C-alpha cells in the first residue's frame, strides 16, 4: 500500500 | 547529464525455426525517460507492447519493449532505440546466439 | 535475502501542453504488482500480477485516491522545483522519488528508506535514522527546512515501520505461490565461432526467478572471470529473468572448462560444459 500523502517540494 | 540507453534484444526461449517465441528488447540505464523504443520486422515497426516506466537505484530508467514471434530463417528482426543522447537512431540486431 | 516492497514514481513536465505526467510502479522484490499512470483516462491504481487482483474495491478506491493527490503534489513540486533553479518554463525536467521496506527476520522493518530525485541527480533522501534528512545543494536545503518544519520525517517513518511491513506481508501471503516459490533456470552451453585463436562458450541461465543468481565460468577449478563476458539480468517477458557468461577458449580445448549455476531454485550448484 503507498503513502497516503505528501508534502510539497 | 543525460544517461545513454544500453539495449539488449533476445527471444524469451531457444529459437526454433517455425516455432512460436516471444522478441525482447529490454533498454535500461538511459536518462531522461523520455524514448522511443521500436521493435522492427524486417525493418519495418511492429506493434510491440511496452512495460510501465520503472527506474533503478542510480535513477536511471529501465523498459521492456516485447512480442510474439516465429523466427524462421528469412526474416530479420531488430530493436531501434531513439534518445536525447543519441545523434542518431541505436540499432540492434536479433541473433538467436545472443 | 529479505523480501522488500517498494515504490517508484516519477512526474515529468510537459510545457508544451501545459501540465505534466506522474507514473507510479509497485514492486514485492522483483515482481511488479500495481501501476498508477495520470495519462489514463479516470486514471486508477492498477494489478499488475494476478496475486493483487484478490484484493477489493475499498483497496484499489484508497490507493487511487492517494496516486491522485501524489500526482497533484509532484505536479505543483516540478513547478517549485524549476523556481528553484531557475530553469526556463519551455524545458522539460523530471522528478523521482523511490521508497520502500525490507522484512527482517523478525517481521519487522529491516531497513526503510525514501529518496528523491531531480533531473536524475540525487535531491534530498532520509537518513537511516529516519528521523532527519541530507539535502544535496541549495535548492534541497529549502526543501528540508520545510519538511523539518512540518515534522514530515515522523509520517514516513510511521509509515515505514508500519504500513509498509504490514502490507508486504500481507502481499508475500497473497503472492506466496510465486513470490516465495523459487523457480530454478533452464541452463545450456551453446559454442560460437570467435577469431583466430578462440571459439566462444556461451553458458545460458533462462527462466529463473528471483533475479539473483550467479554463473561462472572456470578453466582447471580455478575461476575464469578475466574475460568472461557477463551480461546484464534481462526480463523474460513472462516475470522471470535471463542472464549468460561467455569466454573464449582454445579450439579443441572446450572440454577443459565448465560454467557453475548457483540459484536459490537449485537444490545444489550446477555443473554445465559443452557437449
Amino acid at each position: 500500500a503507498t503513502e497516503i500523502r505528501e508534502l510539497l517540494v | 547529464v543525460a544517461r545513454p540507453p544500453k539495449v539488449q534484444v533476445y527471444s524469451r526461449h531457444p529459437a526454433e525455426n517455425g516455432k512460436p517465441n516471444y522478441l525482447n528488447c529490454y533498454v535500461s540505464g538511459f536518462h531522461p525517460p523520455q524514448i522511443e523504443i521500436d521493435l522492427l520486422k524486417n525493418g519495418e515497426k511492429m506493434n510491440a507492447e511496452q512495460s510501465d516506466l520503472s527506474f533503478s537505484k542510480d535513477w536511471s530508467f529501465y523498459l521492456l519493449v516485447h512480442t510474439e514471434f516465429t523466427p524462421n530463417a528469412v526474416d530479420q528482426y531488430s530493436c531501434r532505440v531513439k534518445h536525447v543522447t543519441l545523434d542518431k537512431p541505436k540499432i540492434v540486431k536479433w541473433d538467436r546466439d545472443h | 535475502g529479505p523480501h522488500s516492497l517498494s515504490y517508484f514514481y516519477t512526474a515529468v513536465s510537459r510545457p508544451d501542453r501545459g501540465d505534466s505526467r506522474f507514473i507510479a510502479v509497485g514492486y514485492v522484490d522483483d515482481t511488479q504488482f500495481v501501476r498508477f499512470d495520470s495519462d489514463a483516462p479516470n486514471p486508477r491504481m492498477e494489478p499488475r500480477a494476478p496475486w493483487i487482483q484478490q484484493e477489493g474495491q475499498d483497496y484499489w478506491d484508497r490507493e487511487t485516491r492517494k496516486q491522485r493527490d501524489t500526482s497533484q503534489t509532484y505536479r505543483v513540486g516540478l513547478k517549485n522545483l524549476r523556481g528553484y533553479y531557475n530553469q526556463s518554463e519551455a524545458g522539460s525536467h523530471t522528478y523521482q522519488s523511490m521508497y520502500g521496506c525490507y522484512l527482517g527476520p523478525d517481521g519487522l522493518l529491516l531497513r526503510g528508506y525514501r529518496q528523491y530525485a531531480y533531473d536524475g541527480a540525487d535531491y534530498i533522501a532520509l537518513n537511516e535514522d529516519l528521523r532527519s534528512w541530507t539535502a544535496a545543494d541549495t535548492a534541497a536545503q529549502i526543501t528540508k527546512r520545510k519538511w523539518e518544519t512540518a515534522n514530515v520525517a515522523e509520517r514516513r517513518r510511521s509509515y515505514l515501520q508500519g504500513l509498509c511491513v504490514e502490507s508486504l506481508r500481507e502481499y508475500l501471503e497473497m503472492g506466496k505461490d510465486t513470490l516465495q516459490r523459487a523457480e530454478p533456470p533452464k541452463t545450456h552451453v551453446t559454442r560460437h565461432p570467435s577469431s583466430d585463436l578462440g571459439v566462444t562458450l556461451r553458458c545460458w541461465a533462462l527462466g529463473f526467478y528471483p533475479k539473483e543468481i550467479s554463473l561462472t565460468w572456470q578453466r582447471e577449478g580455478q575461476d575464469q572471470s578475466q574475460d568472461m563476458e557477463l551480461v546484464e539480468t534481462r526480463p523474460s517477458g513472462d516475470g522471470t529473468f535471463q542472464k549468460w557468461a561467455a569466454l573464449v577458449v582454445p579450439p579443441g580445448e572446450e572440454q577443459s572448462y565448465t560454467c557453475h549455476v548457483q540459484h536459490e531454485g537449485l537444490q545444489e550448484p550446477l555443473t554445465l560444459r559443452w557437449d
